[PDB]
């Protein structure tokens, strides 16, 4: 690993500069060798990992999609043949996404999940799990498609019920997993109703605990139940 | 597309 | 530091690799950075931080003692005058390799002296401390030129004592540190029947110890005992 | 120049 000689506190440090200057590939690289230390990870040093390739992996998505939208205009009848171009490149831009997803779920089976003990730990590197299974299946179109699907529901279906035993159902975490646990139901599994009924459930459970909360977990929650919220709207 | 948990 | 960034294993590894390519004053600050990681060293680790800086100090030290028999020379009668330079330069070097002193010391000061509890790297460390000091002590020449050498000696005086309580006498450390507390005594402190005494006492107890040392051991002591033999023949 | 601990 290019980042071996560099210290575990040097790379977090790093990694904190790189996100400040809007470095993501460099903040996700720095992420990496903080992990192949081999020690756990906090929770702001999570935190700084999934922001990382959250932020590298969406501008590969967001990129993917220009592309594939190119290329089936490509495939209208009427258009022009302009070779392998456009395929090529769409192909060339799907290899490197799949690769980063790839990265993300060694780093998360070597060995981070194994570690990680404590529900807020567990939790979160599943729901990665499931993040990046989902977006190798936002791009799947072979034979494995379904065997990407079901690794992505089954790690969201185990985060989510660790976060159901072992969480307040106000918790960020809890939240954000049942955020992408819908979105996984409505974009990848063709489940439009199970992703409405877990949104719904979800914000309906969240606001009965709010009472519970301090003023700043209270903003924290409630901005992801707007994110619920949102969906919602969108999809009734 | 349905918004997930970013930023 | 400039090495705080590294790991400490990756400054040893650097360490090794310029010791390979001749490079001390890059093995110096390598070993430096590794110091200053505050764990304790290992024995390896001992012989590569004090490899590093006598390599250091001899060049300087040779290259001080080229200058200042120019400079003698210059102040002979019938030498021209020739300005300040040679003075100028002796000063240049004579200043770096007091901060290079300076540096060992502190390395040794904080904090590798006080954490150093067995006798190998005790004795190890204050020999350092003696060795240090006995090279400021060869181009000091103002008021504090007494304290200088007060500092060598005292700390070679500690390094014997333990050394004589808790090593054999042929253990090469042991051996080492009679030998440069010898140099001291004939080239420092003005005291050549001390350190012909000592020379003669160590040599002399080691040779009857060797009887119960390994094939390699007995080629380790008799090395630096030949060492002691050559000087007593430059003195006698 | 007598010889010290080195090499
Ligand atoms: C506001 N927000 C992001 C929108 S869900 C979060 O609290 C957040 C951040 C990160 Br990193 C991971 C998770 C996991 O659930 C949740
Ligand atoms: C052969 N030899 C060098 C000539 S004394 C040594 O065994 C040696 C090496 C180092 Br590093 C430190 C010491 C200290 O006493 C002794
Ligand atoms: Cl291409
Ligand atoms: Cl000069
Ligand atoms: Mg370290
Ligand atoms: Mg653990
Ligand atoms: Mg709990
Ligand atoms: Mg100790
Ligand atoms: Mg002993």
């Amino acid at each position: 690993g290019a980042m071996g000689s560099m210290e575990r506190a040097s790379l977090i440090q790093k990694a904190k500069l790189a996100e400040q200057a809007e470095r993501y590939e460099d903040m996700a690289a720095f992420m990496k060798g903080a992990v192949e230390k081999g020690e756990e990870l906090s929770n702001e040093e999570r935190n700084l990992l999934s922001v990382a390739y959250k932020n590298v992996v969406g501008g590969q998505r967001a990129a993917w999609r220009v592309l594939s939208s190119i290329e089936q205009k490509s495939n209208e009848e009427g258009s022009e043949e302009k070779g392998p171009e456009v395929r090529e490149y769409r192909e060339k831009v799907e290899t490197e996404l799949q690769g980063v997803c790839d990265t993300v779920l060694g780093l998360l089976d070597s060995h981070l999940i194994k570690e990680a003990g404590d529900a807020e730990s567990r939790v979160f590197y599943l729901k990665m799990k499931g993040d990046y299974y989902r977006y190798l299946a936002e791009v799947a179109t072979g034979d494995d498609k379904k065997r990407i699907i079901d690794s992505a529901r089954s790690a969201y279906q185990e985060a989510m019920d660790i976060s159901k035993k072992e969480m307040p159902p106000t918790n960020p975490i809890r939240l954000g997993l049942a955020l992408n646990f819908s979105v996984f139901h409505y974009e990848i599994a063709n489940s439009p109703e199970e992703a409405i009924s877990l949104a719904k459930t979800t914000f309906d459970e969240a606001m009965a605990d709010l009472h519970t909360l301090s003023e700043d977990s209270y903003k924290d929650s409630t901005l992801i139940m707007q994110l619920l919220r949102d969906n919602l709207t969108l999809w009734t | 597309k349905a918004k997930s948990c970013t930023v």
